[PDB]
RNA sequence: GUGGGAGAGGGUGGUGGAAUUCCCGGAGUAGCGGUGAAAUGCGCAGAUACCGGGAGGAACGCCGAUGGCGAAGGCAGCCACCUGGUCCACCCGUGACGCUGAGGCGCGAAAGCGUGGGGAGCAAACCGGAUUAGAUACCCGGGUAGUCCACGCCCUAAACG
RNA sequence: CCGAGGGUAGGGCCCGUGACUGGGGCGAAGUCGUAACAAGGUAGCUGUACCGGAAGGUGCGGCUGGAU
RNA sequence: CGCGGGGUGGAGCAGCCUGGUAGCUCGUCGGGCUCAUAACCCGAAGGUCGUCGGUUCAAAUCCGGCCCCCGCAACCA
RNA sequence: GAGCUAGCCCUGGCCAGGGUGAAGCUGGGGUGAGACCCAGUGGAGGCCCGAACCGGUGGGGGAUGCAAACCCCUCGGAUGA
RNA sequence: GAAUGCCGGCAUGAGUAACGAUAAAGAGGGUGAGAAUCCCUCUCGCCGUAAGCCCAAGGGUUCCUACGCAAUGGUCGUCAGCGUAGGGUUAGGCGGGACCUAAGGUGAAGCCGAAAGGCGUAGCCGAAGGGCAGCCGGUUAAUAUUCCGGCCCUUCCCGCAGGUGCGAUGGGGGGACGCUCUAGGCUAGGGGGACCGGAGCCAUGGACGAGCCCGGCCAGAAGCGCAGGGUGGGAGGUAGGCAAAUCCGCCUCCCAACAAGCUCUGCGUGGUGGGGAAGCCCGCGGGUGACAACCCCCCGAAGCCAGGGAGCCAAGAAAAGCCUCUAAGCACAACCUGCGGGAACCCGUACCGCAAACCGACACAGGUGGGCGGGUGCAAGAGCACUCAGGCGCGCGGGAGAACCCUCGCCAAGGAACUCUGCAAGUUGGCCCCGUAACUUCGGGAGAAGGGGUGCUCCCUGGGGUGAUGAGCCCCGGGGAGCCGCAGUGAACAGGCUCUGGCGACUGUUUACCAAAAACACAGCUCUCUGCGAACUCGUAAGAGGAGGUAUAGGGAGCGACGCUUGCCCGGUGCCGGAAGGUCAAGGGGAGGGGUGCAAGCCCCGAACCGAAGCCCCGGUGAACGGCGGCCGUAACUAUAACGGUCCUAAGGUAGCGAAAUUCCUUGUCGGGUAAGUUCCGACCUGCACGAAAAGCGUAACGACCGGAGCGCUGUCUCGGCGAGGGACCCGGUGAAAUUGAACUGGCCGUGAAGAUGCGGCCUACCCGUGGCAGGACGAAAAGACCCCGUGGAGCUUUACUGCAGCC
RNA sequence: CGAUGUCGGCUCGUCGCAUCCUGGGGCUGAAGAAGGUCCCAAGGGUUGGGCUGUUCGCCCAUUAAAGCGGCACGCGAGCUG
């Protein structure tokens, strides 16, 4: 059947993208905990 | 007249459509139409405010002159009569002698090619707009401004009409289509005559598809719901109300007058609607 | 054919007044209303009765008749438009073109039916009060369809001279 | 080939019959009321509509085959 | 068989915080009115209070035991 | 977190073929004019058969499965909500 | 030493199940240490509206080549989408950007919110929509509308020549639009040829032939031809298009109009540039064929002309490019036309792409949008059967031919006797014609039912299209005579039908993953609210929706097409109405009392009375919440009770229906069907416990709904038998799992916590496997979901308590 | 209750005797035939169908007879549902 994941690079970058987290105050805290933790990916890797 | 159909399908048995006899022009005027924003009951928050709306046919908003005092004294000629899907009424395309083309609601009896004129110097004949103080008492009107220079707000549906019952000081008394007697100012404009397409209420939709074409989504009964969705929901088996008939928000819907008693318009309303 | 005459003959569009009911204001108080007698009812929350104002619907007093018109059913304030029928005079024209009429077609009071409006009064069903052995009635107080309009059905009668 | 007839399938009309049901006709002395005949004690009859154990009552219109 | 309510004149019902009075309607009977019945008017009669115990000075009444009558309940499996 | 799903908005796309034969129109009949009737044309429909497509009725299989929803036979819709 | 403990390791099941669609393989040659699995050839099978080809999304080097096989590949492996290395993606014209705008997002102004932040006409962002200038071939191991070859085109800059009042973010036109049907002409595509070209072939009985086999085109600027789209020209006035306007709109008049002209597009021709098979040779391409031929006829699109036409209602985006108008401004400028020269950027371009490369943990029988999708036959068709081009034989095989299972085929006689039930499987099947009932809302029912025809050959003949009016080709027929077989939609693809009741009118929708229904929805009916800054809804607000709507409209509720109807109760509750009265908080008022101070004073209580909503109270209201009785007696046989009495209520169930989706007793009783009927149907009515919009009673049509019956036909059954394939079985390769206290694990009668392999007494039993069947191990699985317990939790309800939003 | 799957049907049987039939008997209100009752006996047999989920039961047509029970109301690691 049709599964939950139907990738779209357009949807990937406009939902979990860096500009998307920086607009909302909750997403700026996402990047704060993520830099503090030391993750190598601050946002999911997407190409175009 | 109302056009019916033979029962070749079960829906065509009761389905009725309008005669569309008064329509002379098929497509609207390009310089007067603009797109209509379809909401589907959604507000700026994206939430449904008014339940069961959406899925209608695509429409174009026809700019209707609900003022008519922009051009006082300048006569116009009824170039054509068209259909407006944003309302029950039919519209009249007006070619003024000034050169500007406009749209007004087409009143009953308005023939194509005759001349209309707005202003206090206008005669009393169908299609003409005058302030409520210059229209004679006892004549039926429509497109009535409720407050001066705010636009036509009264008697705009198909087949509706309001009658001047008298004058009292600076205001006039009007019998609205709900039967309500209200005191409206005399400088408020009104186009004389009743609105056309009086056979609009005689249209039987025939099937559920016609409601979906108009934008009317299926209405769910509260009894068919559950207790989290409605007060009438619940009960093993079919069950009655068990409480006074209420809306999904808690308020009763059988007799509850929801009008604000301290509204300042109560001082200008003589009698409430009856029947 | 010409020239006239009467008439609630029919359809449409307007319009006048009296009266009933309801609303608002004034003024006023201890009852009103109703019957054979009462009671329900309405009424100190100010009714009835009275004055003024407004809304709405229906029906047209006097004229009015032992009258008129229409084929019948039926038709009554008034104005106007459209229109049917009939009668008199002249003796002008056509020259039997006439009479009736199974079917057919049309009209057809009231009640009823569908869609929509309108609903003041009245009023089946219904409710109450009385009468009564009982009263699903007569009497009374309320009262919904209906009565009214537009369109479409119904086509019955003591549709009787 | 036609062909009496036989078979299959579906119709039409008529007759007999059927639990039960509907009104009807009739049968001296059963029961309930008293609608009509007199102004029959609410004048009657009528078409229609609604109601009521029942005759019937009431509304709308019509008739006199209604006395004073 | 588990809860609640009731058995009162020929019939239907009251009288029970109430201990001490048994009341209302219809019927029955006697007399009127009528030719006569019905209606109506006048005047009467009519009750072991289901039954047996107990409490009490005194039980239709208060409290138990059965005898009937009625209405609910008889659930999860 | 609406890339699954539910609804709505914007812009596009898709629905082989066959069958039934509404209104209207034309012609004739009918009438005082009509209503109406017949024939032809016409090609309407939450119309029919039926694929693609969207579903998921009944049964069988599958049950550490090909598959944390599948497969086979059969079945509903398929110009519309 | 235990916590269904945690982490790791290794066992057991066990050489067991499985090796992932039953589309299928066999032989020869080669490589190599090694080959069922790699390469080649031959034969066979499978797809062919795909299992072939192109594009988008996604993926991100998987592409190509060379050397390799430890691991990945369900086996093997010399092979590979695997490992190492190198190579490979070329654009002014294709897609995106330097153009436009939609929903939406953002957001100068502005508005709002403790803060964060939320709105917001303009503007900007935003695409698979609008706009936009390249087609054919060749080439590489791998890219090509990109490189090359041929022929075309666009924008920008500069120069020259001609022309004009030039000029914009502004005005106007245009862009600019639905659904269904459809005309004419072309094209894509396809079929045929007795014609043209071609390597060849004559087999096995026949054929040197109008023989078989193969192929018979693509693109192409300006011209020209054909077919279509768009569009009137002039003059005068002009107060509107937020300044201006010669443009546009409005008015008048003249010219002409199914045209013509102008412009634009498609198609054909077109200078010229390419391509070019079968076969045969050299080995996944190349050469030859070949100086290849490159014509004629027919079918004909859903694509093109296109912004075509017609009909219908549900009334069918915006903005820029483009044309025009003028404004500042400039008229040495600027714009247009033509010509010439120069300039032309960034990103993508490999490969998979219905799949071994995407989404499903797998090289997973699942899911995935668009375009092309040939031929023949079946009425048509994208269906179905075979088959072009192209791609595969699904990455374990070889044997055997047990039980059993799956999938399939057939069957005597019977024909539903099976069973909860004809569940399943049969029968029926397409087309043409004849014919067709109750009932009906007159459409329907209806494919009713039932029945005949269907192949081939020959003869005669009618109509249409293309041609021309004829031949030829193509389509649709009609009649007559024959032939064959068991059978003519000879295979494949295609309803079993009827009578009758319940429910819902219907098409639809729904529990993704146990329920598709009688539930939801629905047109339609009614009640109620709402006069617009509407009611209502979301939000603290601003603001939105409602609605750019205005009572023929909008919100809420119940009922649910239609037909006939929806009776009585307003006592309680809700709602609506009521300038009285009663109660009523803050506040006002302050008779009076108190504290303190020597005092003026200061301070604290405080009665009458005034004082809203609400409640009380008086009315109204049922398509508002709801409710619609009990006992006794009476008819001249009995029986029953039309009638009466009495008690209670606010009023005591009207019509219609009724053992019903409702009836406990109940398989009520009677009838029908049956040989027999707890079901079904028709009635009766003592309706435990129907009932009139939580509608009542009917109702044509419809239903993968639920009952009952009949015909047809059957392996459903009596009653089973046989046959096929895939497993099971054996052998080779790989090789799990839940489970498991240890185990050397018999029966019976007892006993034991009450159901013993393990205790007792007897009996029985050599050791160990393999295929099978499942009675036991209270077998496995899931700390019972039923039940209770816990002063555990959560969803829900209300006249439970308390509080909040909201409203008054 | 860290699970003993629950009615009935199907398939498969096995046992008990308080015996439905068949066999051997005693008494009889046993003439004969056929019954009634009781004793012995479990070796074999104990039908098909309509109704209902039904066990049971009623009914149809037979029969020598159409027995009653136990086996976790035997039997779902055999099936149905
Ligand atoms: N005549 C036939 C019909 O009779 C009806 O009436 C019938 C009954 O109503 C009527 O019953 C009557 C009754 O009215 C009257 N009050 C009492 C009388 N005993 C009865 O009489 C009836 O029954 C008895 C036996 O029972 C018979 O002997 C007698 O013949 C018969 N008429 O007797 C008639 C039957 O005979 C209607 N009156 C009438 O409309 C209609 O015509
Ligand atoms: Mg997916
Ligand atoms: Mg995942
Ligand atoms: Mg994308
Ligand atoms: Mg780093
Ligand atoms: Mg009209
Ligand atoms: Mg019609
Ligand atoms: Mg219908
Ligand atoms: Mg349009
Ligand atoms: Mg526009
Ligand atoms: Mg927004
Ligand atoms: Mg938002
Ligand atoms: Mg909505
Ligand atoms: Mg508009
Ligand atoms: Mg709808
Ligand atoms: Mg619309
Ligand atoms: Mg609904
Ligand atoms: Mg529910
Ligand atoms: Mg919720
Ligand atoms: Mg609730
Ligand atoms: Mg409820
Ligand atoms: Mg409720
Ligand atoms: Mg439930
Ligand atoms: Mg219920
Ligand atoms: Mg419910
Ligand atoms: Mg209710
Ligand atoms: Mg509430
Ligand atoms: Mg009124
Ligand atoms: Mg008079
Ligand atoms: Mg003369
Ligand atoms: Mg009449
Ligand atoms: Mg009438
Ligand atoms: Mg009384
Ligand atoms: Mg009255
Ligand atoms: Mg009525
Ligand atoms: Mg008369
Ligand atoms: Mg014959
Ligand atoms: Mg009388
Ligand atoms: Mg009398
Ligand atoms: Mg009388
Ligand atoms: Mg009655
Ligand atoms: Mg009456
Ligand atoms: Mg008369
Ligand atoms: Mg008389
Ligand atoms: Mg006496
Ligand atoms: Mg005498
Ligand atoms: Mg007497
Ligand atoms: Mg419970
Ligand atoms: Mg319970
Ligand atoms: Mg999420
Ligand atoms: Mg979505
Ligand atoms: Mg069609
Ligand atoms: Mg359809
Ligand atoms: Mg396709
Ligand atoms: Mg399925
Ligand atoms: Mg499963
Ligand atoms: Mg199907
Ligand atoms: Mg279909
Ligand atoms: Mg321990
Ligand atoms: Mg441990
Ligand atoms: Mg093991
Ligand atoms: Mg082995
Ligand atoms: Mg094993
Ligand atoms: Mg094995
Ligand atoms: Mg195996
Ligand atoms: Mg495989
Ligand atoms: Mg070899
Ligand atoms: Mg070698
Ligand atoms: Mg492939
Ligand atoms: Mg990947
Ligand atoms: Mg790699
Ligand atoms: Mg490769
Ligand atoms: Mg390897
Ligand atoms: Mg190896
Ligand atoms: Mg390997
Ligand atoms: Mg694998
Ligand atoms: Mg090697
Ligand atoms: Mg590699
Ligand atoms: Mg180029
Ligand atoms: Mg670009
Ligand atoms: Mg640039
Ligand atoms: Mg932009
Ligand atoms: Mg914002
Ligand atoms: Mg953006
Ligand atoms: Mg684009
Ligand atoms: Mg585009
Ligand atoms: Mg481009
Ligand atoms: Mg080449
Ligand atoms: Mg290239
Ligand atoms: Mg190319
Ligand atoms: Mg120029
Ligand atoms: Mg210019
Ligand atoms: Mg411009
Ligand atoms: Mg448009
Ligand atoms: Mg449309
Ligand atoms: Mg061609
Ligand atoms: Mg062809
Ligand atoms: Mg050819
Ligand atoms: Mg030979
Ligand atoms: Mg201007
Ligand atoms: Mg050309
Ligand atoms: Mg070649
Ligand atoms: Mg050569
Ligand atoms: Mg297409
Ligand atoms: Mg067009
Ligand atoms: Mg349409
Ligand atoms: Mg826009
Ligand atoms: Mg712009
Ligand atoms: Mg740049
Ligand atoms: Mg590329
Ligand atoms: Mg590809
Ligand atoms: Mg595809
Ligand atoms: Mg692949
Ligand atoms: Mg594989
Ligand atoms: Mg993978
Ligand atoms: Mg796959
Ligand atoms: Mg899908
Ligand atoms: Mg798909
Ligand atoms: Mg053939
Ligand atoms: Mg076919
Ligand atoms: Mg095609
Ligand atoms: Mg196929
Ligand atoms: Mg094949
Ligand atoms: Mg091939
Ligand atoms: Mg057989
Ligand atoms: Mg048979
Ligand atoms: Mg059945
Ligand atoms: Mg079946
Ligand atoms: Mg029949
Ligand atoms: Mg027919
Ligand atoms: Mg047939
Ligand atoms: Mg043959
Ligand atoms: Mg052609
Ligand atoms: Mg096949
Ligand atoms: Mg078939
Ligand atoms: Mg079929
Ligand atoms: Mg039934
Ligand atoms: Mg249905
Ligand atoms: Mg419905
Ligand atoms: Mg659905
Ligand atoms: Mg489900
Ligand atoms: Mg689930
Ligand atoms: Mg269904
Ligand atoms: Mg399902
Ligand atoms: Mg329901
Ligand atoms: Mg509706
Ligand atoms: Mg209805
Ligand atoms: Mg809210
Ligand atoms: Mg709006
Ligand atoms: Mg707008
Ligand atoms: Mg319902
Ligand atoms: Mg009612
Ligand atoms: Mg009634
Ligand atoms: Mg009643
Ligand atoms: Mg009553
Ligand atoms: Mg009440
Ligand atoms: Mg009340
Ligand atoms: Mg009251
Ligand atoms: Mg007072
Ligand atoms: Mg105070
Ligand atoms: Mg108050
Ligand atoms: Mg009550
Ligand atoms: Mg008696
Ligand atoms: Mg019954
Ligand atoms: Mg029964
Ligand atoms: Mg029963
Ligand atoms: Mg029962
Ligand atoms: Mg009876
Ligand atoms: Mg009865
Ligand atoms: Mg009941
Ligand atoms: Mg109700
Ligand atoms: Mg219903
Ligand atoms: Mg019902
Ligand atoms: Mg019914
Ligand atoms: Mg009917
Ligand atoms: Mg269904
Ligand atoms: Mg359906
Ligand atoms: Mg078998
Ligand atoms: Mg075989
Ligand atoms: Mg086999
Ligand atoms: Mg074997
Ligand atoms: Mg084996
Ligand atoms: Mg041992
Ligand atoms: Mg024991
Ligand atoms: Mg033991
Ligand atoms: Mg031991
Ligand atoms: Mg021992
Ligand atoms: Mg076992
Ligand atoms: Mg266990
Ligand atoms: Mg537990
Ligand atoms: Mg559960
Ligand atoms: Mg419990
Ligand atoms: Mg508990
Ligand atoms: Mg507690
Ligand atoms: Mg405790
Ligand atoms: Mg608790
Ligand atoms: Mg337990
Ligand atoms: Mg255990
Ligand atoms: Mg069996
Ligand atoms: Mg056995
Ligand atoms: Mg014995
Ligand atoms: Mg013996
Ligand atoms: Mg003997
Ligand atoms: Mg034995
Ligand atoms: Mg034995
Ligand atoms: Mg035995
Ligand atoms: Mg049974
Ligand atoms: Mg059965
Ligand atoms: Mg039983
Ligand atoms: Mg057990
Ligand atoms: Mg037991
Ligand atoms: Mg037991
Ligand atoms: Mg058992
Ligand atoms: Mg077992
Ligand atoms: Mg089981
Ligand atoms: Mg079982
Ligand atoms: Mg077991
Ligand atoms: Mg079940
Ligand atoms: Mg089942």
């Amino acid at each position: 059947m049709k599964r939950t994941w139907q990738p779209n690079r357009r949807k990937r970058a406009k939902t979990h993208g860096f500009r998307a987290r920086m607009r909302t105050p909750g997403g700026r805290k996402v990047l704060k905990r993520r830099r503090q933790k030391g993750r190598w990916r601050l946002t999911p890797a997407v190409r175009k | 007249a109302v056009k019916k159909f033979k029962p070749y399908t079960p829906s065509r048995r009761f389905m009725t459509v309008a005669d569309f006899s008064e329509i002379t022009k098929t497509e609207p005027e390009k310089s007067l139409v603009k797109p209509l924003k379809k909401t589907g009951g959604r507000n700026n928050q994206g939430r449904i405010t008014v339940r069961f709306r959406g899925g209608g046919h695509k429409r174009l908003y026809r700019i209707i002159d609900f003022k008519r005092w922009d051009k006082v004294g300048i006569p116009a000629k009824v170039a054509a009569i068209e259909y407006d899907p944003n309302r029950s009424a039919r519209i009249a395309l007006l070619h003024y002698v000034d050169g500007e083309k406009r749209y007004i609601i087409a009143p009953d009896g308005l023939q194509v090619g005759q001349q209309v004129v707005a202003g206090p110097d206008a005669p009393i004949q169908v299609g003409n707009a005058l302030p409520l103080r210059f229209i004679p008492v006892g004549t039926v009107v429509h497109a009535v401004e409720l407050e001066p220079k705010k636009g036509a707000k009264l008697a705009r549906a198909a087949g509706t009409s309001a009658q001047i019952q008298g004058r009292e000081g600076d205001y006039v008394i009007l019998r609205l289509p709900s039967g309500e007697l209200r005191k409206v100012h005399g400088e408020c404009y009104a186009t004389v005559g009743a609105v056309g397409n009086a056979d609009h209420k005689n249209i039987v939709l025939g099937k559920a598809g016609r409601s979906r074409w108009l934008g009317r989504r299926p209405h769910v009964r509260g009894a068919a719901m559950n207790p989290v969705d409605h007060p009438h929901g619940g009960g093993e088996g079919r069950a009655p109300r068990g409480r006074p008939p209420a809306s999904p928000w808690g308020w009763q819907t059988k007799g509850l007058k929801t009008r604000k008693r301290r509204k300042p318009s109560s001082r200008f309303i003589i009698a409430r609607r009856k029947k």
